[PDB]
């Protein structure tokens, strides 16, 4: 809304998870540089009293800043000016059960902001407006039931007078919907389906117009056997993008369930697409389908960053993301049209390639999955080349840097039934490092690249995944958290590490940034968890476990230990 | 299966060889329950009921409550 | 040991939780001073993974440093070359009912060291000795049973070839003991019981000789009434200390059961009570009952610190002490004779004074508890005006900096039963800030004193009890963290705060210092908790409730909330 | 009861004006049960024993283990 707005253009504060609507999680905060950044020291910090992994980043709206734990969805807010005094908190009352239909850890991604409420949801399903100076709950409805494991883990996102909010559970046959609310009153405006008739998929009705080899109508339905769509998954719990001119919110629906493919036949539309829809109707103006007929987990539900540049030239506004499949897309965010679909790294083998005509993977027979067969040295793993982190972009020498995962894996499906209420995969995974890390056993990379070609400016291997994401400053720095524990800046211009600060735990969220009192601070989660903090946070020890991620992150727990809570750094 | 033989467009999918064109009645059908399937549906039209009531108490009464019955 | 010496003998090095031998809590280095303290900087953080009060502080030798949790007690060892990777760790299988019995938070003060080992506890009754550089368990022995209310969260104290251990309970009437092991083989020496025959207590032939009107033998029966004394509490979970020459570890006794002072007519002995015993046979020289007849659960475990200063012009060994019951004294360390015993603030109502020639607590019946009657106003509350903390000792300008709490209460008992297993204190109190506080809402204080004669050089008021103690070193400073989060430093010689920094929790333990790579460190332990947590951690509003601690301490919550880790600072 | 007056050195405990000398009798007699008082001495007895075997059978077998029977 206009409140957002205005909080969006003023200089240092962070009202929106990635950054901004278009989502290039940067910032022109300057006063931390090259040059002075070996100087960078701990301001501050903050526990939030919980344990599991912590997700996402705060909020900073003029002089407050508002902190999220992991379950139970704790939200505290305090006054930069103070950051010894909660202001207000809001402790939810939720049933422990809800932990045991989370797939990955009991993460959240954060808190978003709108008409001067913090809205924020709980994993139980509820989302909630709260008063930004008071905390008083000014309304607070139902998104997800988990009793049939449907929860909620992403960050809302606001749009005009709008909260988008989507339901995680794909791997319980989750049926995903991007679900609209009223940001005053939290009223349900609309839900925009994955899977289905065209009607509550919400299609417009001159839906791939510019590309219709995409596929266009009836096919929610027809790419389906029977009612197998009804528990399709295509949940989508990762991040949004918003272009107030074109008036149209993107983001990348989930994997179709389960994940044994034999049991869902054909394309599972519209599963694992990258959406660009109207934000007052919801009516999707075009949809690509990344990965038709999933067979690895590679839940597309990836970062969407909207940009401006030049393409062999010619000023194009486009959109970029980098899928849990190992491809970097980059297509016109005005009509769909694929413009970049390009490896992240040359060990991707499930496809020889993306057809750019065709619009379509060209499948490798060898990398598959199916039933009565083991697949081996599959790449990417189903924890994907790049999964929930958030990338950052430098609007000045054009490129994108990424936080990347180097893991691939094996993997076998079996039947299973569907029980509303419990979980439905059907596949068992052995994951490791991918074949390119130096000494063979890296499974993270911060990797620069042009979005306008697909090609890597620079390479930097670290230990484990890159989780978080990245954040750019102006002054020249990739900032970003490791699992084992850091907070890191690098050189933009070559991947150099220039600062480093051992935090107490590993930090899977990005990092922020904002200022106060003439001064640039910088923001960081820490607390490991998620996907690969599974072994450590669980007392797993079995290797196929976490299917697979405990073998995969066995060192994790020899690196870091639990925590939850936020460290702020500054000159 | 290279995914580029589609028979129609937005329709590309084709079964593996050795696997069938259609599951049910093969050895791998999934005998998915009516019952179980139209779960998901029925949980939302009973929330939505709840939150409607939820809205428009708060409108005529002024004030928020979650728990209005 | 030898070994521990020559740790002990090594700059830079940190063996024992108090500091050393004479537990004087201080160091020598000096790097850190006055003139640039205000450019101390975090170092790096370690998360421990737990929640609960984090008590105690990291152990180094030589390069390696040993950090512990809350319950479930686990053991992190890091070498200081890379904090970063978890050498080895040690994490305890322990019933989660163990929790149950443990009166004031699941807290654990720290670990201990000899002959190339760490000694470590559980508070679930277990004590181990584990290779200082593999981890490696050489022995493991019970020493509490939690069945009968007994459990551990004192740090061992190794001296010569044992290690002591003394089991805590009493508010479930534990009858308190100190325990002493074989360091080499964990097989027990002895045990000196706090009640009961004197073959039990372990009276030296010559005990109080020097001071017969103490009391001598048979008072571990006749100062109660039947066989009341078999649970009658004393039990020792605060610190030690150790004179070499003399052979002789002092400690001091807990408060007798129940708190219902009732149902205990006599003067109790002996609980309370300060102690000079020999290292080797456990017999006690001297014993110094502090409160006989206790009324008001001023638990006497307090740390005991050992001087050698001149008393009014003539040198003599001392051993300082400051009670839960607001008296600071000092006695000869050899004999046992009774110098100093002032009030540490004047609000201090229970006693009119202490007679130094009876050797007594002058009691005033209007501050007294008793059944069928609410004491009301009664200074010190049970939290006393000093509990757990460890102070230091600056040898030069020869003062103690205590952290002292400014707590007064209400009081009633009420008849009930015991049952081992179950909590048997029989009272219900309401506590509140003392009197003296600049706006009267202040409940902490960082007070230096002489310690020949008991008077307060300055004072620097806190908002809350400065429960975990302080550290002095060279460079002019007293350290100190505080329940609301902060790891302060004053200037010694006035007490006006120089630096601070917010941690992520509030600090319930002391400050630790060590030389590393020639730079001097600063650790400090975070995770509020302890008995001034307990509304916070066991989410409880009931002003009455925690006894009397949560009302008190209320606020707290509202400027820190739950973690568990350590933070290290340097220049 | 200042605790000024005592009847033998380190023995100055008095009841309080209005309170028993003995509370055997009294309507604040705790009348503690014997068996249960004996129940941390039965504890220690058993533990002291667990204690012994273990240094027992590490002494013998030149390594040490917890749990041996
Ligand atoms: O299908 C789904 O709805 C769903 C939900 C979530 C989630 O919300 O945490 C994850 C995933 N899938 C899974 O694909 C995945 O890789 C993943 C990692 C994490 C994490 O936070 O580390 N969550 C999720
Ligand atoms: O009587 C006992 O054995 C016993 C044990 C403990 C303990 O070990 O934590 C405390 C106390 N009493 C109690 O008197 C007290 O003031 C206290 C505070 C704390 C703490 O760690 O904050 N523990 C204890
Ligand atoms: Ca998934
Ligand atoms: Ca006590």
């Amino acid at each position: 809304d206009a409140d957002l707005d205005k909080q969006v253009n003023t200089a240092g504060a962070w009202p929106i998870a990635t950054g901004g609507y278009y989502s290039q999680h940067n910032s022109p905060l300057a006063q931390i540089n090259k040059s002075n950044v070996k100087n960078v020291k701990a301001a501050w910090s903050f526990s939030t009293g919980v344990l599991n992994g912590h997700e996402g980043a705060p909020l900073v709206i003029g002089d407050m800043m508002y902190v999220h734990s992991a379950f139970p969805n704790n939200t505290y807010a305090l006054n930069l000016n103070d950051p010894g005094k909660i202001v207000w908190q809001h402790k939810p009352k939720q049933d422990a059960s809800t932990k045991a239909v989370m797939c990955c850890d009991v993460v959240d991604r954060g808190l978003a902001y709108g008409a001067g409420q913090i809205v924020k949801k709980q994993a139980n399903g509820h989302l909630l407006a709260l008063d930004a100076k008071t905390g008083k709950i000014n309304w607070e409805v139902e998104v997800c039931d988990p009793k049939v494991g449907s929860t909620l883990t992403q960050a809302p996102f606001v749009a005009k007078d709008t909260v988008l909010m989507g339901c995680s559970g794909a791997e319980l046959g989750v049926r995903g919907a991007v679900n609209a609310f009223d940001l005053k009153t939290g009223e349900l405006k609309w839900r925009a389906f994955a899977t289905g008739s065209d009607d509550s998929v919400r299609l417009a009705k001159d839906f791939n117009s510019a590309n219709p080899h995409y596929g266009q109508f009836g096919l929610g339905t027809k790419t389906w056997e029977g009612d197998a769509w009804k528990i399709g998954g295509g949940t989508n719990w990762g991040w949004y993008a918003y272009d107030p001119k074109l008036n149209l919110f993107y983001y990348g629906s989930g994997n179709p369930a389960p994940w044994n493919e034999t049991m869902r036949p054909g394309d599972n539309k519209w599963t694992m697409t990258i959406w660009g829809r109207d934000l007052d109707t919801g009516m999707a103006k075009w949809g690509y389908q990344k990965t038709p007929h999933d067979e690895w987990d590679f839940a597309g539900v990836n970062q969407m960053v909207l940009t401006d540049q030049p393409v062999n030239g010619k000023m194009t506004p486009l959109l970029s993301h980098i899928d849990r499949n190992g491809i970097l897309y980059t297509l016109n965010r005005e009509n769909g049209n694929l413009i970049v679909a390009e490896k992240v790294d040359p060990a991707v083998n499930v496809f020889k390639k993306v057809d750019l005509k065709t619009g379509t993977p060209v499948r490798d027979p060898e990398f598959a999955t199916r039933m009565d067969h083991k697949g081996t040295n599959i790449c990417p793993s189903a924890m994907g080349f790049h999964n929930q982190g958030v990338d950052s972009y430098d609007p000045e020498s054009r490129t994108l840097y990424a936080g990347l995962n180097h893991i691939c894996m094996d993997w076998e499906p079996f039947m299973l039934p569907y029980r509303a209420g419990q979980f439905f995969v059907g596949a068992t995974l052995a994951m490791y490092p991918g074949p390119n890390g130096p000494t063979k056993k890296e499974m993270g990379q911060i990797r620069a690249f042009d979005l306008t070609t697909g090609k890597a400016k620079w390479t930097k291997w670290e230990k484990f995944a890159a989780w978080g994401g990245t954040l750019y400053t102006k002054g020249g720095l990739v900032w970003y958290a490791t699992l084992d524990g850091y907070l890191k800046a690098l050189d933009n211009k070559d991947g150099k590490e220039l600062w480093n600060f051992k935090m107490p735990s590993g930090g899977i969220g990005s990092p922020m940034t904002y200022s106060f009192k003439g001064k640039q601070y910088i923001g960081s989660m820490y607390g490991v968890g998620g996907w690969p903090g599974v072994g450590l946070v669980f007392d797993l020890t079995d290797p196929s476990a976490g299917l697979g991620a405990v073998g995969a992150f066995r060192e994790l727990q020899n690196h870091t230990q639990m925590g939850g809570g936020l460290m702020v750094f500054s000159l | 299966y290279d995914g580029q033989n589609c028979k129609e467009p937005g329709n590309c999918w084709e079964n593996k060889p050795g696997y069938p064109e259609k599951i049910a009645g093969s050895k791998y059908d999934p005998k998915h329950d009516p019952v179980e399937l139209n779960k998901q549906e029925e949980s939302i039209k009973a929330m939505d009921a709840r939150n409607a009531k939820r809205i428009a108490n708060a409108k005529s009464s002024g004030n928020f409550v979650f728990d209005v019955k």
